[PDB]
Formats: structure tokens, C-alpha cells, sequence
């Protein structure tokens, strides 16, 4: 299952 | 020049929607909304006419980082002067700071009140709202590991937000509301 | 960082003239990910060629498998044409049925 | 066993929005793919084709959101390095979980590269990052204010492990069953006094293999030509190892094949 894109903006 | 207003305000929480209202006295039959920022855009809307006011309601969708920046609106009769810039920020991307008041939240009229926004997170900048137009750069790390700024300041509820210099339109979660009672 | 691709041309199964098979071109070790890979039958681009989805190794370099169904003969020659920013000209590697 | 995800986002300056490609593996078996260039999460193995249509809608949604976060990330990354608008740039991320013989977590990992160069990695404790350079320190600082380290530690220790063990049950007949290699040796003349011996390993899964040439039982680590392990296309792998021997000394050379799907190593010998 995919990791939830939360606030992972670089 | 036309007028550009955010409803309910230019501070939009992530994943929430805001409406920018572009309205004029001149009868324009079309309206342009242009964002300058990380990702630029131009939005086209027909334009409602009622009592000599020409108006369009741009709906800015689930707020994301690419929709944040400086918006301008224009009217055409088939381009007008630009409406003054409207900076629309996104908030809620980072952990929320702590808002304090020395001497205390309740003072008597005439006592100088100062607000301290602080966090363990290394915000470069801190923003003071009540509506927001106060930005004070941070100082730190403090021995505590805290990054903090002070806003020398009748009455209201205050929030403060952190941000980083590279993205001036991307702020932290709001601090808990602090109510300054000037009695 | 720019990395020239490694190219291997081969079959899915040992070549047997007259039997269905798949002709593969494995390109790996390359960076950036933009790569042009053709499979050639007697010098002519094969038109229906598929490839795997982009992945990369631990050193961050990419790899892709291009492949097409084919029946080896004794009369036909096969190759793989790779083009990449690190290449002066397109690189052709011929299919050796024992490599 | 492990589950790893590979993101590749590539800016197309003036050729559209950044292309985002993602693939998910369970050991050496891909099972999912996504390409922003109607972008859909798609199964690539039959044991995930058995998740329902709500699993896949959720999957697609996260994918399209990762593509929108990567599009902003690459716009930030170019800003950090004062890079121009016209140039294409690459953002890669690999993450996932390993498991131990107990079927529970051994290690989690999450590493990123910018234009092929290490950028930020999650430390083993799954609480902190290492920043490769000063640009990656801005990202670390934002991820720490974002409280990302925990999001990831909840992924890597919880849902990454739970879904790997569910994938491995769903594919037990394919994923938990090593396929040993089919081996043979070929022979070619080399000039007037020499000859090539080529040791072949085909049809093996997983991809970890060791082929070794032995002269009288001595390792010929030097003077052995070892080709990269290559995908066959049917889910199995191929590797050969050649050595150049003198004509007439071929009988002294043995090829040795080591693969976890084998209860004894394979020894091979070309005989004339």
C-alpha cells in the first residue's frame, strides 16, 4: 500500500 | 482599476476553498484573475451585472501550495488596469506555534502589550493576524531550541503563524487564538 | 550526474529457429531517464515494442526492459538501438544467441 | 522479504507538467504502477489484482496527489540551487520495509535523490533525517516542522508491514517459492590457442545469484566475465559468467552456481 502524501513537499 | 477581495479572507487553510471577488464600477463583460507565484495562472470569468456593478466570483478550489501567491484581477469589455495585488496564503502545512503576551492577556488601557510567537520549529519568519499585515523575522535557536519573534503592539483575538523565507505564502498551522482584553 | 546506459540484447528463452520467443533489450545504469530504445530486425525498427515501467537501482541509476514477440530464424539478424544524452551517436548492439 | 516503492518525477519545462512514474515491488516482483502521462493505479501482479475497487481508487488518489506534491517539490528544488526554468530535473524517492524471519519489521527506509545525487534520507531510528547538502537542510527543516518523521514511522512500522504480509500471503505460491536456475555451459573457440566457457543460469527467482568459475577448484575471480543479472520478462532472471581458458585445458574448469532456491550448489563442466 502507498505511503499517504501528507506534507512531504521538499 | 477593479477591486479584488477574498471571502472570508486571504488566509486559506490547506484543502479548503476561498472565493476571490472581482468587481468594478465600469461595466466590464469579462473578468481576468491572474496569480503570480510558484505556479502562475490566468482564470477567465464572464461577469455578472447588477446595479451598475460588474462582478465575478472566482472560486479558488481545495487550497494547495500551487494556488498560493499574489492575485490580480482585470476587467475587459471585449484589458483594464490591474487590481492592486492580493496575496493569498496557504496555512496549516507545518506545526503550530505558541502565542504569548507580556505582561498578560488582560491589561488596562495604556499598558504596552507585546506578543511573543515561538516554536521549536525553525521558522524564519512569524506572522501576526487578528486579518494579517505584521511580519517579524525570527531569532534563534534559543538555549531551549526555540525560534521566537516579538510583535510590539483596542483588543481582539490574535493568531500567529510561522513560515520560511523561500516560500513566503506558505504558513504554519495557526497558533491557538489568544484574546487580548484591553480593559 | 550523467551515466551512460549498459545494453544487453537477448532472448527470453534459448533461441530455437521457428519457435515463438521474446527478444529483449535491457538498458540499465543510465542517468537521466530520457532514453530512446528501438529493436531492429535486419536493420529495420520493429514497430510493436513494449517496455517495462521505469525503475532504478540503489545507485539511483535507471533500468528498462524493452521486449517484443518474435520467431528467430537462421536468416534474420536482430539488434537493439539505444540513444541517450551520453551517446555521441545511437549505439547498436547486435543480438548474439549465446550472450 | 521486502516491499519497496520507487518514485521518479521529471520536469518537462515547456513540455507540460512533470512526469511522475511510480512502481511498487515485493522482493523482485513488481505489483503496481502509475504514470501521470487517465492516470490510474494499475496492478502488475495477479495477487494484487484481488484487492477490491476501493483499494485501487484510494491508491490512485494518493498517486495523483504525490504527483502534485512532486510537481511543487521540483519547483522548490530548482529554487534552492538557483537553477533556471528551462532545464529538466529529476526527483527520485525509494522507501519501504524489510522483514526478518519472524515476518515482522527489520528495517524501514526512505531516501531521496535530486538529479541522481543523494539528497535526504530518513535515519534508521525513523525519527530524523540526514541532509546531503545545504539545500536539503531546508527540506529537513520543513519536514520537521511538518512532523513528517512520525507519519513515516507509522507507515514503515505499521501499514508497510501489514500489507507486505498480506501481499505475501496472497502470492504465497509465487512469492514464497524460490525458483532454482536451469544451468548449462557453452563453448566457443577463441583465436588459435584459447576457448570461451560460458556458464548459464536461467529461469531463477529471486534475482540473487552467484556464479563462480573454478580451475582445479581455485576461484577465478580475476579473468572472469560476469554479466549483469537481467530480467527475462516472465518474472525470472538470467545471468552468465564466461572465462577464457587455453585450448585443451577445458576439463579443469568447473562452474559453480549458488542460489537460495537450491539444496546443494550446482557444479557444471563442459565436456567435449
Amino acid at each position: 500500500i502507498l505511503k499517504e502524501p501528507v506534507h512531504g513537499v521538499y | 482599476k477593479p477591486s479584488l477581495l477574498a471571502h472570508p479572507g486571504r488566509l486559506v487553510k490547506s484543502e479548503e476553498t476561498v472565493i476571490l471577488q472581482c468587481w468594478s464600477d465600469v461595466r466590464f463583460e469579462h473578468f481576468l484573475l491572474h496569480r503570480e507565484g510558484k505556479f502562475k495562472d490566468t482564470l477567465h470569468l464572464i461577469g455578472e451585472h447588477h446595479d451598475g456593478v460588474s462582478k465575478a466570483n472566482f472560486s479558488i478550489g481545495p487550497m494547495m501550495q500551487d494556488l498560493a501567491g499574489t492575485y490580480r484581477c482585470y476587467g475587459s469589455v471585449t484589458l483594464s488596469a490591474p487590481s492592486d495585488p492580493l496575496d493569498i496564503v496557504i496555512t496549516g502545512l507545518y506545526e503550530k506555534p505558541s502565542l504569548s503576551a507580556q505582561p498578560g492577556p488582560t491589561v488596562l488601557a495604556g499598558e504596552s502589550v507585546t506578543l511573543s510567537c515561538s516554536s521549536r520549529s525553525s521558522y524564519d519568519m512569524y506572522h501576526l493576524s487578528r486579518e494579517a499585515h505584521e511580519c517579524r523575522f525570527s531569532a534563534g535557536p534559543k538555549v531551549n531550541g526555540t525560534f521566537q519573534a516579538d510583535f510590539p503592539l483596542h483588543g481582539g483575538t490574535y493568531r500567529c503563524f510561522g513560515s520560511f523565507r523561500d516560500s513566503p505564502y506558505e504558513w504554519s498551522n495557526s497558533s491557538d487564538p489568544l484574546l487580548v482584553s484591553v480593559t | 550526474i550523467q551515466r551512460t546506459p549498459k545494453i544487453q540484447v537477448y532472448s527470453r528463452h534459448p533461441a530455437e529457429n521457428g519457435k515463438s520467443n521474446f527478444l529483449n533489450c535491457y538498458v540499465s545504469g543510465f542517468h537521466p531517464s530520457d532514453i530512446e530504445v528501438d529493436l531492429l530486425k535486419n536493420g529495420e525498427r520493429i514497430e510493436k515494442v513494449e517496455h517495462s515501467d521505469l525503475s532504478f537501482s540503489k545507485d539511483w541509476s535507471f533500468y528498462l526492459l524493452y521486449y517484443t514477440e518474435f520467431t528467430p530464424t537462421e536468416k534474420d539478424e536482430y539488434a537493439c538501438r539505444v540513444n541517450h544524452v551520453t551517446l555521441s551517436q545511437p549505439k547498436i548492439v547486435k543480438w548474439d544467441r549465446d550472450m | 522479504h521486502s516491499m519497496r516503492y520507487f518514485y521518479t518525477a521529471v520536469s518537462r519545462p515547456g513540455r507540460g507538467e512533470p512526469r511522475f512514474i511510480a512502481v511498487g515491488y515485493v522482493d523482485d516482483t513488481q505489483f503496481v504502477r502509475f504514470d501521470s502521462d487517465s492516470p490510474r493505479g494499475e496492478p502488475r501482479a495477479p495477487w494484487v489484482e484481488q484487492e477490491g475497487p476501493e483499494y485501487w481508487d484510494r491508491e490512485t488518489q494518493k498517486y495523483k496527489r504525490q504527483a502534485q506534491a512532486d510537481r511543487v517539490s521540483l519547483r522548490n528544488l530548482r529554487g534552492y540551487y538557483n537553477q533556471s526554468e528551462a532545464g529538466s530535473h529529476t526527483l527520485q524517492r525509494m522507501y519501504g520495509c524489510d522483514l526478518g524471519p519472524d515476518g515482522r519489521l527489520l528495517r524501514g527506509y526512505d531516501q531521496s535523490a535530486y538529479d541522481g545525487k543523494d539528497y535526504i534520507a530518513l535515519n534508521e531510528d525513523l525519527r530524523s533525517w540526514t541532509a546531503a547538502d545545504t539545500a536539503a537542510q531546508i527540506t529537513q527543516r520543513k519536514w520537521e516542522a511538518a512532523r513528517e518523521a512520525e507519519q513515516w514511522r507509522a507507515y514503515l512500522e505499521g501499514t508497510c508491514v501489514e500489507w507486505l504480509r498480506r501481499y505475501l500471503e496472497n502470492g504465497k505460491e509465487t512469492l514464497q517459492r524460490a525458483e532454482h536456475p536451469k544451468t548449462h555451459v557453452t563453448h566457443h573457440p577463441v583465436s588459435d590457442h584459447e576457448a570461451t566457457l560460458r556458464c548459464w543460469a536461467l529461469g531463477f527467482y529471486p534475482a540473487e545469484i552467484t556464479l563462480t568459475w573454478q580451475r582445479d577448484g581455485e576461484d577465478q575471480t580475476q579473468d572472469t566475465e560476469l554479466v549483469e543479472t537481467r530480467p527475462a520478462g516472465d518474472g525470472t532472471f538470467q545471468k552468465w559468467a564466461a572465462v577464457v581458458v587455453p585450448s585443451g585445458e577445458e576439463q579443469r574448469y568447473t562452474c559453480h552456481v549458488q542460489h537460495e532456491g537450491l539444496p546443494e550448489p550446482l557444479t557444471l563442466r563442459w565436456e567435449p
